[PDB]
């Protein structure tokens, strides 16, 4: 199988190449890593929030 | 990063974000034309 680029409209039909794409033999995760959380002074709810922003 | 509290301040630190946290207090304590230096340029 192969596929053609724009100007085909990207049709997937039988072939030959030698340019293949090819997934990385062992691919990473990408999550959104999870950071130690942040400390603000004790206070008001108005005064954290000001410490905050 | 620190409340300030306009009783307290003093013209001899004093951060960009202190500076205009607390503005129209600090602007009104100066004479018209007058032109002094917060902190780091």
């Amino acid at each position: 199988w192969v596929i053609m680029g724009p100007g085909y409209n990207g049709e997937i039909k039988p072939g030959t190449a030698s340019n293949t794409w090819c997934y990385p033999t062992n691919p990473v995760t990408g999550e959104i890593p999870t950071l130690s959380a942040l400390d603000i002074p004790d206070g008001d709810e108005v005064d954290v929030q000001w410490r905050l922003v | 990063a620190e409340p300030v509290y306009p009783d307290q301040l003093r013209l001899f630190p004093v951060n960009r974000e202190e500076a205009q946290s607390v503005k129209s207090n600090i602007v009104g304590m100066m004479g018209q034309w007058q032109i002094s230096g917060l902190a780091n340029g």
